[PDB]
RNA sequence: CAAAUGAGAACUUUGAAGACUGAAGUGGGGAAAGGUUCCACGUCAACAGCAGUUGGACGUGGGUUAGUCGAUCCUAAGAGAUGGGGAAGCUCCGUUUCAAAGGCCUGAUUUUAUGCAGGCCACCAUCGAAAGGGAAUCCGGUUAAGAUUCCGGAACCUGGAUAUGGAUUCUUCACGGUAACGUAACUGAAUGUGGAGACGUCGGCGCGAGCCCUGGGAGGAGUUAUCUUUUCUUCUUAACAGCUUAUCACCCCGGAAUUGGUUUAUCCGGAGAUGGGGUCUUAUGGCUGGAAGAGGCCAGCACCUUUGCUGGCUCCGGUGCGCUUGUGACGGCCCGUGAAAAUCCACAGGAAGGAAUAGUUUUCAUGCCAGGUCGUACUGAUAACCGCAGCAGGUCUCCAAGGUGAACAGCCUCUAGUUGAUAGAAUAAUGUAGAUAAGGGAAGUCGGCAAAAUAGAUCCGUAACUUCGGGAUAAGGAUUGGCUCUAAGGGUCGGGUACGAUCAACUUAGAACUGGUACGGACAAGGGGAAUCUGACUGUCUAAUUAAAACAUAGCAUUGCGAUGGUCAGAAAGUGAUGUUGACGCAAUG
RNA sequence: GGUGAACUAUGCCUGAAUAGGGUGAAGCCAGAGGAAACUCUGGUGGAGGCUCGUAGCGGUUCUGACGUGCAAAUCGAUCGU
């Protein structure tokens, strides 16, 4: 019901390739994720955390892997990382970024 | 987006009507909705005991 | 509610066929579409299926009768006549 | 196919001496989100019917599969 | 038609078997004037109309 | 094709155990499930066959 | 929307050729063939629907057991309870009428 | 446009674009018809009115798998032997009539035998429908091509055979319920009866299925100068088995005017309604089994080795005058009342048979065997059919997405399909098709012929005449866009023993603001009035020059006929139509 | 002396097909007027060999196109239903 949903993003491969920085990535998430459609509603309901190689988001309010993929794709297009990085799902809410 | 606009009430003026009033929404179905609503309310009142069977019957004929 | 002055059931025919023909058809059409008493059960439930077929739906019965009326004046007259003759023969 | 919900009726069915093969199908079923349990289905193959006995208890399933005689052709999947 | 009878099926089978060009060794047999199958049929050209 | 109703009537076969159905022309006032009588000694009633 | 097709060789919307549109485990929509509906058996006296009896086609009646084709009462699968009761009452009352008429005839013959 | 193949490419193939058909398709199948046109590999002499490397062409081969789909069975309109009667005769009538018209059951139980100590009848050939009736199969996968036919799984019907599980024996063929009725069963011959098969059409209403729409979540793809918790897409459950679910109808209990109940539609109730309780139908829906192991949506790892394997997901909802289909309870219509038969059940009746290890049930469950014969490929049409042809013609039918809009109108798009019609060169006159035009407005012409004008919707208003039903959209006028708002439409939940939240949004009105006074902005969509002749109208005909005032028509009238008859057939007939008829009928006329 | 109802004419038997609107018949419900007789007003309902108009069926006019044609009867617009 009110249980918090946890979404993990594995950025290890792009971090190793040295073209994509998790700090700025999670900063973009924390300033672009919108709850209730406006600003001021992100009162610790949705949180993002960085360990350096994995970005963990916790959401008690509405938030979906579809939204997370949309925001990641938007960030990648902004920073011109498309055609190099694919946002892939391994299992439920345990996404990763791949180079191939 | 257009459906949201219609929901708010736009694009429904005389210059947008092309069918007649009945062709758009039948007066028959409007009457059916009216009579069903009134009959349901009357039956609810009679069952709850707000009005007795005689007043209910008079009101049913009037409806 | 009187929606029409004098055409009655013949408003379906509208304007065609002539006033006199429409009037005759009107008289016979009310006669054929009317509801009649059932002599066996007493309820106004006798409809017409076809000419001479009159079905009472409440008691599930069928009667032989006129094309547009449950009983014709000729039928009543012959009923009285045969009743009179039977009574004379019996007594 | 025919549903089976009674252990003794399944026992008589396997005692019928007309059925030879039973398929033990294991499913991961969810009654409550916090209890993902191991459903199992014993599908006895008759000559005109396939009788699927349903149980939801792992212990009862294990006891039944241990009680099944080894002569019966059991196929686990 | 798709729903035929055995007689029509037999007729079509015979027509199919007949509809072949003549072998080239009958051309080589001596005292022979046959050069081609004059009774050759094509479905568009000639309808047997059975 | 006929302007008059017909009556399916049933009699008992006097010689063998079975029912005989007859197609009469219905007279006015004849109703279903009604006793009609056919014969020389029948009574003068509507539907009888005196 | 996926569109369906007849499975039989009949291309016409006849009565013996009805079709329902059903989705199958393959994820596609196919036109399964639906056939004539059964009508309830009717009483031979009043013609009303005979309650308590299954409504099938005649060959399905052949393959169905006796219990579903009849009721435990007399004239079970042929006539309804009301008709059976009315004919029982008629039988008894008319027999009593006949007996009393017979004794009346006997006594008046003896008197005259 | 490029590339490939090719001697050679406007035409073949692949990719990239641009388009169209736009779900009464240029899509997916079928009927008749065709007969291999289907498919593969070679292949361009002729044909494809240009070309061709391509083909429905040529050469060689492959391909059609059924107990469940059809035929086969039944009978309809009708055709048609037999008996018999005509005819010189080929042959005609006739189909139950003026006929001596005939086959299955416990069966006597052993040399016999549908010869037999026995039994009953009454359709009184046959053919006639690949759209009528009808015993039974679905899902997934598979091919160069076949699949409801093959494979895997899961079922069902018919015919046959037959043994085990389940009720009685000193109540032989059950029990319970008040009753509608209910069970796993729970003998039943002749004989008789009933039901199903088995039915029109239209209108509204209700319910269901599929589709359309829509929210959350899981997984991919598109945009991402900027903005979009964003746009698209997958999230599916078959026949069959069990349990449970409805209208209608029915049963029990009290016995109702102060009439009540009740449908959108006014129909029921002392011949028993409201109310309470219950029974029944398998349409339909739900939960399981089939069955997730299938199929789809993803991610990952081996690696010329007829190439594989793992992991995760496949989940919860909602809405509606929505479209189509089916179903149900109903109403309207008829001087029209909307096949038969095969076949299968059931019921009356009680023949015969049956009892402590022996008998009664194969209409309860399980178990065994078999299900022959022919069709099955493909097109089904601007190229597989017919029209002399690869002919702008004709030819029956099923499924039918989104937007606008009243609308399977017109217009644009999604799935699917096609991009086929000899091509190239800014086009002279005259054409064909589409259009504009100042001022006048029919002065043209036999004639307003052809074009124009009108046009949707909401309001206002609407004459003569009339058969009072119409005329009528009479005639005439006014508004119509966009945006921001406002107000009318609508279910559950109670008081220790005078009252209100979530929850579709789809139809009407009203207001403000705004702009080149534009707003049914494309599409689409009546010109009207005053009179005369004529035919009452609806309808029908000269296929291929005449659609009319001609013909029909209802209405009216006349004539013939009571059956040994009227009218009309046949060469004749023991022959026919009306006639399955009978003056409210048939026939002949105006 | 034979052949044809595969076109077409007509009658049977068995099937199938026919968007959206306009008008608003009977039958019902509720009111109003009047002393009565009776009259009137709203709503419902959804009839018609009615009507506008698709598919369909037909073929008025252009006396349009074509008229050694796509075609020994077709094409387009406009039309009837």
């Amino acid at each position: 019901q009110k249980i918090a949903k946890t979404f993990t993003v594995d950025v290890s491969s792009p971090t190793e390739n040295g073209v994509f920085d998790p700090a700025s990535y999670a900063k973009y998430l924390i300033d672009h994720i919108k709850v209730e459609g406006a600003v001021g509603n992100l009162g610790n309901a949705v949180t993002v955390t960085e360990d350096g190689t994995v970005v963990t988001v916790v959401s008690t309010a509405k938030f979906s892997g579809k939204y997370l993929k949309y925001l990641t794709k938007k960030y990648l297009k902004k920073n011109q990382l498309r055609d190099w990085i694919r946002f892939v799902s391994t299992k439920t809410n345990e996404y990763r970024l791949a180079f191939y | 987006a257009h459906a949201q606009s219609k929901r708010e009430g736009r694009h429904s003026g005389y210059g947008k009507r092309k069918g007649t009033r009945e062709a758009r929404l039948p007066s028959q179905v409007v009457w059916i909705r009216r009579l069903r609503v009134l009959r349901r309310l009357l039956a609810k009142y009679r069952d709850a005991g707000k009005i007795d069977k005689h007043l209910y019957h008079v009101l049913y004929k009037e409806s | 509610a009187k929606r029409t002055k004098k055409v009655g059931i013949t408003g379906k025919y509208g304007v065609r066929y002539g006033s006199s023909l429409r009037r005759q058809v009107k008289k016979l059409e009310i006669q054929q579409h009317a509801r009649y008493d059932c002599s066996f059960c007493g309820k106004k439930t006798v409809k017409r299926g076809a000419a001479g077929i009159w079905t009472c739906s409440c008691c599930k019965k069928t009667v032989a009768g006129g094309a547009y009326t449950v009983s014709t004046a000729a039928a009543a007259t012959v009923r009285s006549t045969i009743r009179r003759l039977r009574e004379m023969v019996e007594a | 196919a025919r549903e089976i919900t009674d252990i003794k009726q399944f026992l008589e069915l396997t005692r019928r001496a007309d059925v030879k093969t039973a398929t033990v199908k294991i499913n991961k079923k969810l009654n409550k989100a916090g209890k993902p349990f191991r459903q199992t289905k014993f599908k006895v193959r008759g000559s005109s019917s396939l009788y699927t006995l349903v149980i939801n208890d792992a212990g009862k399933a294990k006891k039944l599969i241990q009680s099944l005689p080894p002569t019966l052709k059991v196929n686990r999947l | 038609a798709a729903q035929k009878s055995f007689r029509i099926k037999q007729k079509m089978a015979k027509a199919k078997k007949q509809n072949r060009p003549l072998p080239q060794w009958i051309r080589l047999r001596t005292n022979n004037t046959i050069r081609y199958n004059a009774k050759r049929r094509n479905w568009r050209r000639t309808k047997m109309n059975i | 094709g006929r302007g008059a109703p017909l009556a399916k009537v049933v009699f008992r076969d006097p010689y063998k155990y079975r029912l005989r159905e007859e197609i009469f022309i219905a007279n006015e006032g004849v109703h279903t499930g009604q006793f009609i009588y056919a014969g020389k000694k029948a009574s003068l009633n509507v539907g009888n066959v005196l | 929307a996926q569109r369906v097709t007849f499975r039989r060789r009949n291309p016409y919307n006849t009565r013996s050729n009805k079709i329902k549109v059903v989705k199958t485990p393959g994820g596609i929509l196919r036109a399964q063939h639906v056939k004539k509906l059964a009508t309830r058996p009717k009483c031979g006296d009043c013609g009303s629907a005979l309650q308590g009896i299954s409504t099938l086609r005649p060959r399905q009646y052949a393959t169905v057991s006796k219990t579903h084709k009849t009721v435990s009462r007399a004239y079970g699968g042929s006539r309804c309870a009301n008709c059976v009761k009315e004919r029982i009452i008629r039988a008894f009352l008319i027999e009593e009428q006949k007996i009393v008429k017979k004794v009346v005839k006997e006594q008046t013959e003896a008197a005259k």
